[PDB]
């Protein structure tokens, strides 16, 4: 229906004039799990309040992704702010092996098969917006015969 | 074993021997006094243990939050 899976917490300061004040960021990934998937950063003064605004902007930021057999179309690369992702179309068997902060952006977008890799910073903000940028970018075969007018079997060999 | 011979006469001589040897047993039986190890000032142990409780304030709220809800 709609997977939300929470990622990460962090408690952000302000320093002000009388004291520190202490917030708390969510960041949250949505998606059906089909190739509805979208992410919403949200932040506010207490974690719940923060978790549920970053399921809002999760939620109302969506994106599409044209996905084969629960699987990617192809090793994709992901480069974001020095977050470098490199992602891999695998096997029916393989499970998911991401690393943190992408193990649930891939779970929930309902990619159940893929190689990746996390290089660069392992940031989490950094790397959601990473995968994500791939699992945007990438190409499926329809589309490519679409663009070179040509029928898949010419695409695909 | 001394050998005063920076004078002429021999009363100057044996004064002057006897005073050597009165200075040199002197010096050789003066012993340095016994350095009193000191132990840290107790503002600095309170110091210490300010920034061990400062680093420790920090480090509380710094790293992964917890929580109870999905």
């Amino acid at each position: 229906e709609l997977q939300e899976k929470l990622i990460a917490v962090n408690r952000v300061s302000k320093t002000v004039k009388g004291g520190r004040i202490f917030s708390f960021t969510a960041l949250t990934v949505v998606g059906d799990g089909n190739g509805r998937v979208g992410f919403g950063y949200g932040k506010a003064r207490e974690v719940p309040a923060a978790i549920q605004k970053a399921m809002e902007k999760a939620r109302r930021n969506m994106i599409n992704v044209a996905l084969n057999n629960g699987t990617l179309q192809h090793p994709v690369k992901g480069v974001h702010t020095g977050s470098r992702v490199f992602m891999q179309p695998a096997s029916e068997g393989t499970g998911i092996i991401a690393g943190g902060a992408m193990r649930a952006v891939l779970e929930v977008a309902g990619v159940h098969n893929v190689l990746a890799k996390a290089y660069g910073s392992t940031n989490p903000i950094n790397v959601v917006r990473a995968t994500i940028d791939g699992l945007e970018n990438m190409n499926s075969p329809e589309m490519v015969a679409a663009k070179r007018g040509k029928s898949v079997e010419e695409i695909l060999g | 074993v001394i050998k005063a011979q920076e004078y002429r006469s021999q009363e100057l001589n044996r004064e002057a021997a006897l005073a050597r040897l009165v200075a040199m047993i002197k010096e050789l039986t003066t012993e340095k006094k016994a350095r009193r190890p000191t132990r840290p000032t107790r503002a600095s142990k309170e110091r210490r243990l300010a920034s061990k409780a400062q680093k420790s304030s920090v480090k509380a709220m710094r790293g992964k939050v917890r929580s109870g809800r999905e």
